[PDB]
């Protein structure tokens, strides 16, 4: 899993 | 049972970025069929943290005035990557301000953890063990207060409270007291772990827990399961189940059911209802993947209206349709899941009656429900039990159990009717 660093 | 507030949050991108991760998009949906962009993590010392207004699980409505509605994940990423250092976010917060308003076990107001631990040690070392004191205390403190009792007990005796109670207690009373001493996620994870025995898996207990827990509870169980047993829960479900029952159990245990949106989707309610009928009663055989997807993806309030609209199309309601369409563990999991969706307090009330109605007692089921629901919806369970069975849950526990074990269960019940 994991999103996107912004 | 939630609270939504929209807020504009203005951040400055510092040397390490804005400082949070975003999940979502039409092709990476945060929950089932939800294309919203959400905040997953928030980094310590970052821009979002030092500001404080943005929270994990927030929905990001727009970036620099540009709406993040029905975007591919990459297009949402690109809007962040190409925004300037002054970034303005419109954000939707989602809140949970309920807690244990419908639980029977409330936080003791005059709580003294060190005092409780001392009195429990004394009750333990007393010649013959003072079970009444042990029960009186622990069943009249909230779960988190029991954690503080346990911590002080170890600090004072340099021995864990659970280990000392394993030696001072026995029988069903020990099972209850040891269950109360675990946190909710620890209790559920250990109950799930204890059910998996390869071909001899306790499917009834898997069904009970996985069908009745919400997204938030399941995500905590998933996290605590990996910490306690160093293996993901889904992997243990996969190696201990098979067929459509496994697929259903895996899908539910992800804890990614859609949250109830503000708008009621009446068109999707009708279409889901038709699909459930077309996939089952209307045809020869059953399209089980269609049932699994619909019953695990849609929010609970939405599915409540789907099952009612289903009776407009089907000569049988959802429950009796399930009994006509599938068998075995699959049928039992569907029956439990639908009851949890339609009326979860009534679902536990019926299970409690089932565990006591006949010869003997299904003490494992009775204890697990009394422990796990005591700080969630026990007051609602009692109301539904009383309405249906005429006599109280208190009364049935009384007739079916005895001694200090009965006393502890009655305390978790909280009162008559
Ligand atoms: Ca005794
Ligand atoms: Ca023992
Ligand atoms: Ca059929
Ligand atoms: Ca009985």
């Amino acid at each position: 899993g994991g999103g996107t660093s912004v | 049972l939630y609270l939504v507030t929209e807020e504009e949050i203005n951040l400055t991108r510092g040397p390490s970025g804005l400082g949070f991760n975003i999940v979502g998009g039409t092709d990476q949906q945060y929950v089932s069929n939800d294309s919203g962009i959400y905040v997953s993590r928030i980094k310590e010392n970052g821009a979002a943290a030092l500001d404080g207004r943005l929270q994990e699980g927030d929905k990001i409505l727009s970036v620099n005035g540009q709406d993040l509605k029905n975007l591919l994940h990459q297009d949402a990423v690109d809007l962040f990557r190409n925004a300037g250092y002054a970034v303005s976010l419109r954000v939707q917060h989602r809140l949970q301000v309920q807690g244990s308003a419908y639980g029977s076990v409330k936080a003791y107001t005059n709580f003294d953890a060190e005092r409780d631990a001392l009195n429990i040690e004394t009750a333990i070392k007393t010649k013959g063990v003072d079970e009444v004191t042990i029960v009186n205390i622990l069943t009249n403190r909230s779960n988190e207060q029991r954690q503080d009792i346990a911590f002080a007990y170890q600090r004072r005796t340099k021995k864990e409270l659970a280990s000392a109670l394993k030696s001072a207690l026995s029988g069903h009373l020990e099972t209850v007291i040891l269950g109360l001493l675990k946190t909710p996620a620890q209790y559920d994870a250990s109950e799930l772990k204890a059910s998996m025995k390869g071909l001899g898996t306790d499917e009834d207990s898997l069904i009970e827990i996985i069908c009745s827990r919400t997204n938030q509870e399941l995500q905590e169980i998933n996290r605590v399961y990996k910490e306690m047993y160093k293996t993901d829960l889904e992997k243990d479900i996969i190696s201990d189940t098979s067929g459509d029952f496994r697929k259903l159990m895996v899908a539910l245990a992800k804890g990614r059911r859609a949250e109830d949106g503000s708008v009621i989707d009446y068109e999707l309610i009708d279409q889901d209802a038709r699909d459930l009928y077309d996939a089952g009663v209307k045809r020869k055989g059953t399209d089980v993947p269609k049932w699994i997807s619909i019953m695990t993806e849609r929010s609970v309030p939405h599915l409540q209206k789907v099952f009612d609209r289903y009776k407009s199309y089907s000569p049988y309601d959802m429950l009796e349709s399930i009994r006509k369409e599938v068998k075995g563990d699959l049928e039992n999991a569907f029956l439990n899941l639908v009851q949890c969706i339609q009326n979860k307090p009534l679902y536990f009330a019926d299970r409690l009656y089932d565990s006591m109605k006949g010869k003997g007692t299904r003490d494992k089921v009775l204890i697990r429900i009394m422990v796990s629901r005591s700080e969630v919806d026990m007051l609602k369970i009692r109301s539904e039990f009383k309405r249906k069975y005429g006599k109280s849950l208190y009364y049935y526990i009384q007739q079916d159990t005895k001694g200090d074990y009965q006393k502890a269960l009655l305390y978790l019940c909280g009162g008559d009717d």
